[PDB]
RNA sequence: UCUUGGGGCCGAAACGAUCUCAACCUAUUCUCAAACUUUAAAUGGGUAAGAAGCCCGGCUCGCUGGUGUGGAGCCGGGCG
RNA sequence: ACAGAAACCUCCCGUGGAGCAGAAGGGCAAAAGCUCGCUUGAUCUUGAUUUUCAGUACGAAUACAGACCGUGAAAGCGGG
RNA sequence: GUCUACGGCCAUACCACCCUGAACGCGCCCGAUCUCGUCUGAUCUCGGAAGCUAAGCAGGGUCGGGCCUGGUUAGUACUUGGAUGGGAGACCGCCUGGGAAUACCGGGUGCUGUAGGCUU
């Protein structure tokens, strides 16, 4: 049906989003980017491991969907359906075209949309998994398997941030004690020393 | 030789290979030497060299 | 619940109008055409007569525009008129005429053209335009700057304009907007205009109130009574005001007096004061929390 | 002691009769307002065309007028008498205004006329304090200010004191 | 190919800057331009009259004519291998006095004054500019402190 | 969260109670733009770097003008 | 009041999120938008200029100059 | 100290709320005979001076939003010129110069021209 992914591995064309100038793009293969216990509070899952791209390339929505299933199944098998929270961090927005042959030749050769791909950079995170700390080895194995669904080189890297937050894990707890961080579900809100003093009263009352 | 390098080499009077001239240094001239950097060996001569 | 329109983005994207436009004082569409001089006339100033009527005054000024701000060349105020015999009614049509005339006579006195260009010393209220005299300095030409006033017939800005043309200034205009111009017949009555200039419309109103209701009369003209201004003497009062105005239009500035320093409003708090005030508030809040516990 | 320039007053009384169709009825409706108020009203045209309502755009479908000053109070007394000086808390807008409706205009002390018929109408009372006109003038127009505005409570309080009225819950 | 349209490609060139739309400040019309002036052309989209053609945006010229609203400018335009002196008519909204010559004019005056001040004093002053010379010798005091030793930091994969 | 709907659910039944899921609003959060943008490079494009300049005194004008004002032109002169 | 998601009246917020014949892009808030009033600068005329460019033509457009008018209280604006 | 008329730059000046305003002002305010215009003297126009700073307006405030300006982000991203540099490539490193922008943190919150007032 679709061409081998080697035909579209390289970011050769400018980004080609689904817009009012590109109509008729088929729906993407990946429609779910979060699964696991999305509703876990920020503190239940202090660990976060990433799959990081070593290559500047295009990933197809089929490979994102395949990896999501691959990583999720191994996590459910080893940590339970409520022991983790996965977040695919790439959305397939760039559209790839196909000039379908069977004849005009190369005349009028601009192609119709064929699918979608995500344009990833060196160092960009492909997907992330947060779970409890005694699942460090399970996270590494879950992401190591998912790599086989992608072209090119990736690295699994355990983050020093707390879960899916932007704050270093070693200093997360104290910031929560000083009310600089207020849990808001999956993440945290950051409280600066600014704005109406009334807010400070509510936090400190 | 590219057009900008070719002009700068002519102002220094280095129209031929292994041609030599003295250049008194300053912001104006030091930036010219940067343009022709791949085409010249330069440095600070001593009294014996002069 | 509905979207907050005046959110943070509404202000990041917001552009404020010109300050004088925010204040509602200047019409910048009108100002551009009034004050901008043709580029081939270079620095030749483009004068204009500013007439602004406040709730209790009439301000008449002669200004030309510069890049740093307008330079007021001459200025006359209706609150000066008591020096010339007019005590009350300093915002009516007759006062506007006196204020405008005093502006023209004051300006022409400054340039030394008052003897040359005497204007219409006898008020007929009819169309009159001064012409330059050959061999003499040209007549001073300016334009009326009406501001935001709705320039309908009888608008007092045209009373001040009439005073300035009768003073000797050259200001292009027609009679369509003087009181006494009849829209139905498209014809102008110079006697009706002469009535407003002398305030007979005010005097006729007094006799009306006097012959209709004493109480309403006292309410409407309490300060005319206090100054002994009666309907009969109004025309000669204004006539005596014009003659004195032409006799001496010069302004003598109020002598500036030193005053002991006195601050009538607060200054800005310093950073230390503001920063401490929050420190005091924070300690006070916890202190009150600890007690209630 | 309250400052005198803070007291409430009736800025204007807005009477409206949306007859719903141009023609003989609308012209008659304009006459009723002229009787009740004493001044010629002005028609209003449909902003759009609505098939169900049977109105085409730019068609006269309503007649309204503004009554101010002493006449505004006198007519307001008529309408509030017909309502027995009873209003509902919801009838008061959050901006300090209120209004009510009347089913037959004859109830307002207007003698019935065979050539005119009967009509309903709307009463909307716009309240205000002195200084409310700074926002309606040309030169140096401004906003009245938070402390100077009128609240639903203040208007409800004013209605009770001015007419001893009753504000029905609901 | 491309259209030959007059205002093609000026989507950003002629638009007004951010939060600077609306009225044109009147000091734009209070400037005095004289024959022989140097002016920078910058098309303004608010005024659609006298708009200089896009090829003249960002070029500087010499004023040769002044009318009620616009000026005549002689501005060099390069077309292939030649440079033409083009005479354009541009409304004074789209131009502004160039500051390029000022630093020269400021220098002309200070030179003539120095040339006159030093002359009466029987001395000699520098008038010509010079390129920045190489910095002369100087001592650097350590102030009894040892310069901080610096080392490259270890690589750490901040992903 | 009642400012609207879906499920229920005590009911005599209501905007009475009870929840619950949606939409809605409020701060957050992941990810994007050749035909988006508040910002904003490098490289680049004009111009200027004097004698055709600078500064004086005067004359002409039908142009502009409160003004022997303004601008332009012309004439003599001093400055390398 | 009839009146409802939607008729008309009122108050409040409203940087334009509308409108400006049309494609899009720019521009515009006491306006370039909407509504009234008066009107024919969409007229007569010689040159210069700009754009495509060969620095030819056309077309379109830009500053002026000479008349005749419109409009406005006027400054001005208008030869589509 | 500060206001009024006309301004220049056009948020450091805006927006929200709160406090305070001496004198002169500027206003709110009171009326409709006249001028003028409305369904309506609400607006516009006109004639006034009983009352009031309630509001506009002015000054001050807010661990205020915005705006302005610095720091950090960062010599990072990007980039001119160079190599018979690496790599299957994708790309990457170095040499020679230039060098950003968010989030985050701090500070500031109109200046000023002409004319005329008030303020021992
Ligand atoms: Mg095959
Ligand atoms: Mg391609
Ligand atoms: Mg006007
Ligand atoms: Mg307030
Ligand atoms: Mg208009
Ligand atoms: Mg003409
Ligand atoms: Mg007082
Ligand atoms: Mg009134
Ligand atoms: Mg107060
Ligand atoms: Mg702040
Ligand atoms: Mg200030």
């Amino acid at each position: 049906g679709r061409r081998p992914a080697r035909c579209y591995r390289y970011c050769k064309n400018k980004p080609y989003p689904k817009s009012r100038f590109c109509r008729g793009v088929p729906d993407a293969k990946i429609r779910i980017f979060d699964l696991g216990r999305k509703k876990a509070k920020v503190d239940e899952f202090p660990l976060c491991g990433h799959m990081v791209s070593d290559e500047y390339e295009q990933l197809s929505s089929e490979a994102l969907e395949a990896a999501r299933i691959c990583a999720n199944k191994y996590m459910v098998k080893s940590c339970g359906k409520d022991g983790f929270h996965i977040r695919v961090r790439l959305h397939p927005f760039h559209v790839i075209r196909i000039n379908k042959m069977l004849q005009t030749g190369m005349r009028g050769a601009f192609g119709k949309p064929q699918g979608t791909v995500a344009r990833v950079h060196i160092g960009q995170v492909i997907m992330s998994i947060r779970t409890k700390l005694q699942n460090k080895e399970h996270v590494v194995e879950a992401l190591r398997r998912a790599k086989f669904k992608f072209p090119g080189r990736q690295k699994i890297h355990i983050s020093k941030k707390w879960g899916f937050t932007k704050f270093n894990a070693d200093e997360f707890e104290d910031m929560v004690a000083e009310k600089r961080l207020i849990p808001d579900g999956c993440g945290v809100k950051y409280i600066p020393n600014r704005g109406p003093l009334d807010k400070w009263r509510a936090l400190h009352s | 030789v590219s057009p900008k390098v070719r002009k700068v080499l002519q102002l220094l009077r280095l129209r031929q290979i292994f041609n030599g001239t003295f250049v008194k240094l300053n912001k104006a001239s030091i930036n010219m030497l940067r343009i022709v950097e791949p085409y010249i060996a330069w440095g600070y001569p001593n009294l014996k060299s002069v | 619940f509905v979207k907050v329109v005046k959110n943070k983005a509404y202000f990041k994207r917001y552009q404020v109008k010109f300050r004088r436009r925010r204040e509602g004082k200047t019409d910048y569409y009108a100002r551009k055409r009034l004050v901008i001089q043709d580029k081939n006339k270079y620095n030749t100033p483009k004068y204009r007569m500013i007439v602004r009527v406040t709730n209790r005054d009439i301000i008449c000024q002669i200004a030309y525009a510069r890049i740093e701000g307008d330079m007021i060349v001459c200025a006359a105020y209706a609150h000066e008129l008591p020096k010339y015999g007019v005590k009350v009614g300093l915002t009516n049509y007759a006062a506007a005429y006196c204020t405008g005339l005093l502006l023209a006579r004051r300006l022409l006195n400054r340039f030394g053209m008052d003897k040359i260009y005497e204007g219409q010393v006898e008020v007929t209220g009819d169309e009159y335009n001064v012409e330059s005299i050959d061999g003499q300095p040209g007549a001073f030409t300016c334009y009326l700057d009406a501001g935001l006033a709705r320039t309908t017939t009888g608008n007092k800005v045209f009373g001040a304009l009439k005073g300035a043309v009768d003073g000797g200034l050259s200001i292009p205009h027609s009679t369509k907007r003087f009181p006494g111009y009849d829209s139905e017949s498209k014809e102008f009555n110079a006697e009706v205009h002469r009535k407003h200039i002398m305030g007979q419309n005010v005097a006729d109103y007094m006799r009306y109130l006097m012959e209709e209701d004493e109480d309403a009369y006292k309410k409407q003209f309490s300060q005319y009574i206090k100054n002994n201004v009666t309907p009969d003497m109004m025309e000669e009062m204004y006539k005596k005001a014009h003659a004195a105005i032409r006799e001496n239009p010069v302004y003598e500035k109020k002598p500036k007096r030193e005053v002991k320093k006195k601050r009538w409003n607060r200054p800005k708090m310093s950073l230390a004061q503001k920063k401490d005030r929050v420190a005091q508030k924070k300690a006070s809040f916890l202190r009150a929390q600890e007690r209630a516990a | 002691k309250e400052n005198p320039m803070r007291e409430l007053r009736i800025r204007k009384l807005c009477l409206n009769i949306c007859v719903g169709e141009s023609g003989d009825r609308l012209t008659r409706a304009a006459k009723v307002l002229e009787q009740l108020t004493g001044q010629t009203p002005v028609f209003s045209k449909a902003r759009y065309t609505v098939r169900s309502f049977g109105i085409r755009r730019n068609e006269k479908i309503a007649v309204h007028c503004t009554v101010r000053g002493a006449k505004a109070e006198e007519i307001l007394e008529k309408g509030l008498k017909v309502r027995e000086y009873e209003l509902r808390k919801n009838n008061f807008s959050d901006t300090g205004n209120f209004g009510f409706g009347i089913q037959e205009h004859i109830d307002l002390g207007i003698k019935y006329d065979p050539s005119i018929g009967i009509y309903g109408l709307d009463f909307y009372v716009v309240l205000g304090r002195p200084g409310f006109s700074i926002a309606d003038k040309k030169r140096r127009t401004g906003c009245i200010g938070a402390k100077h505005r009128i609240s639903k409570e203040e208007a409800m309080r004013w209605f009770q004191q001015k007419y001893d009225g009753i504000i029905l819950p609901g | 190919t491309n259209t030959k349209g007059k205002r093609r490609g000026t989507r950003y060139m002629f638009s007004r800057p951010f939060r600077k739309h609306g009225v044109v400040p009147l000091a734009t019309y209070m400037r005095i331009y004289k024959k022989g002036d140097i002016v920078d052309i910058k098309g303004m989209g608010t005024v659609q009259k006298g708009m200089p053609h896009k090829c003249y945006h960002g070029k500087t010229g010499r004023v040769y004519n002044v009318t009620q609203h616009a000026v005549g400018i002689v501005v060099n335009k390069q077309v292939k291998g030649k440079i033409l002196a083009k005479r354009i008519n541009v409304r004074i909204e789209h131009i502004k006095h160039s500051k390029s010559r000022d630093s020269f004019l400021k220098r002309v005056k200070e030179n003539d004054q120095k040339k006159k001040e030093a002359k009466e004093k029987g001395t000699w002053v520098q008038l010509k500019r010079q390129p920045a010379p190489p910095r002369e010798a100087h001592f650097v005091r350590t102030n009894g402190k040892e310069p901080e030793l610096l080392e490259p930091i270890p690589y750490e994969f901040m992903a």
